């Protein structure tokens, strides 16, 4: 388990 | 008719074969095709999209320079038909990598999200078949969550165990803590009945 960074797609904000 | 995605780990360790017969990627594609054929004999009009995760290519909208790796749509949401049978059946072998479950779900949701726009469904469900072996990140987790209770999905989770001891590793063990904030979060203290084996898969996924 990590916390390397993720984008998630735009609509999700 | 509801909309639902089936989401399947088949990384390098689902391969490994020390509970009877078949692995757990044996036993996870022996559930996806009878509940399929259930559908596609009973014309039932609900509509099955299918993501794997672990696979040796990547094939997927959100993928771009060392995101989203190692992550396959293999079927949009649609009908179930036979084609869809035989590709299960041939052509899905397990993988020589491993992906990020956390990931597999956000392609999974926004498969959901761009094709039921304008279409009315009863309801919306995923369903992830996994070992939990697979490191991940929880980066952006909080966004997840909150974006499952505004579009209502249902979320179900199989695991080839129960939750004598099993044997499960640390890295399984954080991931069968992080089910059960993900399911408290979204149906509290009856939340946590939603994670199931896959012994019991198959009926649960049909209620």
């Amino acid at each position: 388990t990590t916390a390397q960074q993720r984008k998630c797609p735009e609509w999700m904000n | 008719k509801s909309a639902v995605v089936l989401c399947m780990d088949v990384g390098l360790a689902m391969s490994h074969s020390n509970q009877g017969k078949e692995s757990p990627f044996e036993q996870a594609k022996k559930v996806m095709m009878l509940f399929l054929q259930r559908q596609v004999f009973a014309e039932s009009k609900d509509e099955i999209a299918v993501v794997l995760y672990g696979t040796d290519t990547t094939d997927n909208a959100l993928a771009r320079e060392d995101q989203y790796e190692n992550i396959s749509v293999h079927r949009h949401l649609m009908l179930p038909d036979f084609d869809l049978l035989e590709q299960i059946e041939n052509v899905v072998e397990p993988g020589s990598v491993q992906a990020d479950f956390l990931d597999a779900l956000i392609v999974s949701m926004d498969l959901l999200q761009k094709e039921t726009l304008g279409k009315k469904y009863t309801r919306l469900h995923i369903a992830v078949f996994s070992d939990l072996s697979s490191p991940f990140s929880v980066d952006q987790l909080e966004v997840i969550i909150a974006n499952l209770k505004k579009a209502e999905i249902t979320l179900q989770f199989f695991l080839p165990f129960s939750v004598p001891g099993k044997g499960l590793s640390d890295q399984q063990k954080e991931g069968i803590e992080m089910v059960r904030k993900i399911m408290f979060s979204l149906d509290g203290e009856e939340g946590l009945s939603e994670v199931f084996t896959f012994r019991d898969s198959l009926e649960r996924l049909s209620i």
